[PDB]
Formats: structure tokens, sequence, C-alpha cells
């Protein structure tokens, strides 16, 4: 005769049971009868290995989420609500990777000039920038312009958002500006730079928040991050958000990467340098690259530097006490992107060329590449996808299969200046007819 | 992609 | 050498100490030792499973596959057991195998498998996917 295991079995090995089935016959089971539901959505452990193994969140990014998803649902129970999210979750995951799943399209304008130097996607705001000296911020909800932000004398090249509505630029303009997208406005502007602002970067160490600028000037000026409206600072020293500038390179400053008081500078003199920014002094100068580093990237969690230049390779170097690691070798052309993914470093070049290696021992775990052997402009990845952009190609990779899902989505797109995507929403800077556009893909 |  | 399982009917089993020593809970006991409350037929079918994995290293297997092919009830005393004697694999084994019977199946469908009864008012049943 029959027997109603789970509910004789003592609970724990019930829950073995559950962690042996796949998250649709947990639902199923979830409908099975009173005392099957209750016993299942008692559970933590059953959602947070589900979340964990489809790449949702990491160990180290728990914590948070559960957070999020308290402020999400209060009165929702943590077990039910690591249901939410997965079930929300892994039907995004559904259709990203449904090759018969076509996303909603949302066209805006762009900027006056074709070109789009910079995109930033963050808190449901889409901020781009271009060298027509403006940045245009997005509502990546409502799908649609908001307002614009004027202000530098030069096109912007770079800008990095920060918690709050706040973000900050730099531009050929030779400022550092700070603005406001409540107000709308250029809440301060940071002189010093004695050229164009390359690259900058935002970190936090004890509570308080830093700005990294790079600039053509060989240097990185660090400033603090600001707690009528436009305040201008001609003079660094009287400039109360001065913090001073790190001298070492010989030449630009092309890429800049740093998380707490530690920050890496990539420069054309083929070198990087790793500052502490508290001690305001130089750490390490990685040197053995013989061309100039386009990126790099650092990596806080593992304490190690990944390294991109124009000869052609990737470096791998240990900050414990500066010297090389490892020398990747993936690339005939210029090496000018990378990312980090929680379980890859990926990297792209001029020769189209796309490559991914294990995030920590970098042994080789995919690789792709554009057919019309195009320059990669631009890419962006997840645990679970890859989107990558050049001329003429807009592609989206599922890196679990390894193939290719979609290929003409953004097909009338000439150029994919910028792309970047968080959940069910991807946004990309595009070039169409000689004029830049904002594309918003819907995959919820 | 360089700055003017 | 050898030891000795006495089942909770009185029976005892004669069994290779070391090939005995599957069981932690005989491990660490550390000649005549009693496994209280687990039917004969029970006892014996974990014997076999342990002889049978005697040179076997554990960190869905074809044979167990077949071994617990059995019914619901003994399925369920067996489990027990190998919790009881505390044999990690052989849980797995069992756990592995009822999950195996839920795979791919339905509430109704999961239902006449263990013959549950479905006290899900109305109400409750539509607000349920």
């Amino acid at each position: 005769l029959k027997r109603d295991l789970i509910t004789s079995l003592p609970f724990e090995i019930s829950l073995k049971i559950f962690n042996y089935l796949q998250f649709e016959d947990i639902i199923n089971s979830l409908g099975v009868s009173q005392n099957w539901n209750k016993i299942i959505r008692k559970s933590t452990s059953l959602w947070k290995k589900l979340l964990i193994s489809e790449n949702f969140v990491s160990p180290k990014g728990f914590n948070s989420l559960n957070l999020k998803l308290s402020q999400k649902y209060p009165k929702l129970s943590q077990q039910d609500r690591l249901r939410l999210s997965f079930l929300e979750n892994i039907f995004i995951l559904k259709n990203w990777y449904n090759p018969k799943f076509v996303p909603q399209r949302t066209t805006l304008r762009g900027h006056m000039t074709s070109v789009i130097t910079c995109l930033q996607f963050e808190d449901n705001y889409v901020i781009t920038g271009a060298d027509d000296k403006m940045i245009r911020v997005y509502d990546s909800i409502n799908k649609k312009f908001l307002l614009q932000l004027s202000g530098h004398d030069g096109g912007v090249w770079a800008l990095k958002y920060a918690h709050g509505g706040i973000l900050v630029s730099g531009s050929t303009d030779r400022t550092v500006r700070v603005w406001d997208i409540k107000k709308g406005c250029c809440t301060h502007v940071f002189e010093g730079h004695n050229s164009t602002v390359r690259c900058l970067d935002i970190v936090e160490y004890k509570n308080i928040k830093y700005i990294v600028t790079g600039s053509r000037d060989n240097t990185l000026h660090v400033w603090k991050l600001p707690k009528d409206y436009p305040l201008v600072f001609h003079t660094p020293e009287e400039n109360p958000y001065f913090v001073g500038v790190l001298r070492g390179h010989m030449a630009s400053v092309r890429t800049v990467s740093g998380h707490g008081n530690i920050v890496v500078s990539g420069s054309y003199d083929n070198t990087l340098i790793v500052w502490d920014v508290a001690q305001m002094k130089c750490l390490y100068i990685l040197s053995g690259h013989t061309d100039r580093i386009y990126s790099t990237i650092y990596d806080h969690e593992r304490k190690r530097c990944i390294s991109a230049s124009m000869d052609t390779t990737i470096r791998i170097w240990d900050l414990e006490n500066g010297e090389l690691m490892y020398t990747l070798q993936g690339h005939t052309a210029l090496v000018g992107l990378l990312r980090l993914s929680d379980k890859f470093l990926v990297s792209a070049a001029a020769d189209g060329s796309i490559r991914g290696w294990d995030a920590n021992d970098y042994s080789r775990k995919f690789s792709y590449h554009h057919t019309n052997l195009s320059a990669i402009t631009t890419f962006y990845v997840s645990d679970n996808i890859l989107v990558s952009g050049s001329e003429n190609q807009f592609n989206i990779y599922n890196l679990r299969s390894g193939k290719l899902v979609h290929a003409n989505i953004l097909k009338d797109a000439d150029q994919i200046w910028s792309v970047n995507f968080k959940g069910k929403t991807l946004v990309a800077a595009v070039e169409k007819d000689g004029q830049s556009f904002l594309e918003i893909l819907d995959f919820s | 992609l360089t700055p003017p | 050498s050898n030891v000795v399982l006495v089942s909770g009917e009185g029976e005892r089993f004669t069994v290779d100490k070391k090939i005995a020593e599957r069981s932690l809970l005989l491990k660490n006991y550390l000649i005549v030792m009693p496994v209280p409350n687990v039917r004969s037929s029970v006892l014996q079918k974990v014997i076999e499973w342990a002889e049978h994995h005697r040179d076997s290293n554990f960190p869905v297997d074809s044979w167990d596959r077949e071994f617990l092919k059995v019914d619901q009830e003994m399925l369920y005393e067996i489990i027990l057991a190998a919790n009881y004697l505390n044999i990690k694999p052989l849980l797995d084994a069992g756990c592995k195998v009822v999950a195996e019977m839920i795979r791919g199946r339905s509430p109704e469908e999961i239902r006449r498998t263990f013959n549950i009864v479905n006290d899900f008012t109305p109400e409750e049943e539509a607000a349920i996917r």
C-alpha cells in the first residue's frame, strides 16, 4: 500500500528529496496538498540553492538580494520572497533564451551627433553622453526621455552614476562635473586637469565616496563626492572637495578601475599603477605589456588586476605583491574591452573576437567572433548572457548552450556604441542613417 | 573612439 | 572478522566488520550491536546493499535503481534505517528514487502515486496557479 513519504519522513529528509527536483516539479508539489505546501514554503535553502544554481545571485550577493526583496515585499516571508524572485527571474531568462521570443522595442531620440561616447544604466535611469557636449537622461520603466543636462564646453566622454540620482562627468572641456538628475542641473564644476578627462570612477571607503578622474595630462586627480547651484572651483587648492593628484604615468591615463581605497589605472605609456587613494601613494607599477593599455579591471574579490593592451595580450596581476600571474593570448588584435562577470572574465578585440575565461583560473570557457570581422565596439555580460555589438551587428548569446539566440533584433542599426543590460531590460545607444538613437528592449 |  | 546486527524482530545478522563499518553508527560504536525498531527484512536489505558496495567510493546508480525498485512501505523503512544507521550513500539513493517518482508529474498524478488526499478547498485550489 502507498505512503505519503513526504509527510511521514523527517522534515530534513523530505527537503533533500526536493533538492533533487527541478523547480517545475517543486511548484507542482506546492499544489499537492496543504502539508506539502507548508513543508516546502518552510524552506529557505530550497530557493537559495535554485537562485544560485541559475546564477541569479551569488553567495556574496545573497544578503543584499534579501534586503532588496524585503524592501520590495514587507509583508512577505524570506521563503516566499526568494520563491517570488526565482519564479520572476527564471521566466525572464526563459524569454532571453527563447529563439521564438521577441523583445518589445522602444526607440528614442539620441544626441545631435551620431556617436554616443558613454552610457550608464542604474536606478531606472539610462544616462548617455556625446561629443555634442550634452548629457541625456532617460526613464527605463516608462521607456521615454526625461531631460537633458547642459554645461560642458566640450564633448562629454566619461560619466559614472552615483546612488541618489547624482552622476559625475568628464569631458574634453577639461572639467569634472557633478549633476543632480532630480534638480536637473550641474551642482559642481571641478577644474584642475590640464587636459581632457578621459576616464573616471567612483569608489567608497569608510562611508566616504571619492571621485577618481584620469586625464590626457598623464595624471589622476582625486575629489570627494559632494554631499546658485553651479558652484565652480577654478582652483584645486581652494576647492574643499579636491584631495590631490596621482602622478606617475608618462602618457594619457586611458582606463581606471577601483573599489574601496584601491584604484588601478592604465596608461598609454604601456603601464598600470595601483594607487592607495587613502594614503594617496603609488603601491605597485605593473610593467610588461609592450604597448598601450586600453582597459583594466580591479578584481577586489580575488585581489588581482586584469589588463588589456594594444599589444594584443591580457595580463593577470597579483595585487598582493605586484607580480605577474598569467598572460592570456586569445586575440590577434588590440584588446580594448573587458568585463568581470561573477563567473567569467570576458574580453573583446578590434578583430571582432570575444573570449570568455574562467574568472578564477582563466581556462578557456567560450569564444565568439562577429561574422563580418568588424571590431567589437561594445558588449555586456552576466553569468547567463552575452550581448555584443559592432558595425552592422548586434548579437545575444546564451552562455549556457553557447549558441547565438538572436542576431537580427537591431538589424537596422549601423553602429552599436554602448550596450548594457539588467534583468528584463536591455538598452543600446546606436546609430541609424547618420543619427543616434536610444534602443530599449523588453524581455518581461 | 578618441575625443578630438 | 565479523560483527552481528540484531533486527528489531530479534534476528541476528552476521556481516564483515569492515563492510559493516559502512554504517557510521556501527563505525563509531568502536561485536553485537542492536538495530532497534528496524524490520528484519529491512535490515537484511540494508546489509545486502553494504556488501554489494564494499569497494565503492562516494564523495542514479543502475543497480541501486533495481535494488530500490520495492514497495513504498519498504522504501520508507529503508531510508529510515539508512538514516538511523548513518549510511549517507544509501539515504541519498533512497531520496533520489522518491524524487524520481515526483519528477515530471502533476499534482493529481503525484497524489495518486502516494494516495494523498486533496484537502484544498475549491478557493485555495484556484489560488495555487
